[PDB]
């Protein structure tokens, strides 16, 4: 009787982080732990890296 | 020190391979806990087919299991008496912590 | 100042047509991983291949 | 201040419903105890950033 | 005569690969029992054991 609702199924937030890096320091390769660590954590210690 | 690493995940390359140098410069003992590998029991004629850097002993997934292998020299039979000298010294790192 | 340790249920019952096993299965279960129920069923469907 | 109001509807809009995505769940043994310690039993693949 | 070692191993001809348990290794190990859901296994993993 009506269509209320998207079905969205991995959601985006209104917020995120961004991140400026100062080349000098950043190293460009990409952070390699455990396979399973970095399927969890990855994302993060490559945004903080 | 006996230094023991319960956890090596998250540990630095710098880190590890710095722990490493300390086992050989500073005589360091560090027992490793996480790991989880299956012996195999060599006798001296077959000498050891699989090899293991320190570098993969520090930097292997957690749950994998790795395969060292350990020589049983018992029957290793006595030099010769006039086979020259030897300079070198052989040298170990990796010991099993259990039987 | 405890001392914990398995106490088969055999130690304490007297009647033996309601005991069919031992220490030996509980120490094996804590070589297991914790099990999601969907890990369940893919070990029964797996045994069942 | 437009931008306000545009973010503000797109909120008052999200008529978005969540529904279980793809999501692996690991084997316990396989993960550091600092992870084990923070998940529970299964997450999204899709983990983001935190 | 110069039998260096002699071992006690599970009899892989009874336990055989019939049964999907290889024991090359020294121990039992069965590919696809105890296993994450949601990606591959992954080799050597010692959830096999």
């Amino acid at each position: 009787l009506s269509d209320d609702f998207k079905q969205i199924s991995d959601p985006k937030g209104y917020l995120t982080y961004s991140v400026k890096y100062e080349d000098q320091f950043t190293k460009k390769d990409k952070l390699r732990a455990s396979e399973a660590d970095d399927r969890i954590v990855g994302p993060t210690v490559n945004l903080f890296k | 020190v006996h230094m023991t690493i319960n956890e090596r995940a998250g540990m630095s390359k710098l880190v590890a391979d710095n722990i490493i140098a300390s086992v050989i410069k500073s005589n360091w003992v560090v027992d490793i806990l996480d790991i989880e590998y299956t012996a195999e029991v060599m006798t001296p004629s077959e000498g050891y087919t699989q090899h293991v850097d320190a570098e993969s002993i520090m930097t292997a997934p957690k749950g994998k299991l790795f395969h060292l292998q350990f020589m049983d020299g018992l029957l290793r039979p006595e030099p010769s008496a006039f086979d020259p000298p030897a300079s070198g010294e052989d040298m170990r790192l990796i010991y099993p912590l259990q039987p | 100042r405890y001392h914990e340790s398995v106490l088969e249920i055999a130690d304490i019952f007297d009647q033996a047509d309601f005991i069919q096993t031992s220490d030996a299965v509980r120490q094996l279960r804590a070589l297991m991983p914790t099990l999601s129920t969907s890990q369940i069923r893919h070990a029964i469907e797996r045994i069942a291949q | 201040v437009s931008g306000l109001l545009m973010v503000l509807f797109k909120v008052m809009t999200d008529n978005r419903l969540v529904i279980v995505g793809e999501t692996t769940t690991p084997m316990s043994n396989t993960l550091s105890t600092v992870v084990n310690n923070v998940l529970r039993t299964t997450y999204h693949n899709n983990v983001g950033v935190n | 005569y110069g039998a260096a070692v002699v071992n006690i191993d599970l009899n892989r001809d009874f336990f055989d690969t019939a049964t999907g348990i290889d024991l090359t290794k020294g121990i039992p190990l069965v590919q696809d029992l105890l296993v994450p859901i949601g990606v591959t296994a992954g080799a050597e993993q010692s959830a096999e054991y």
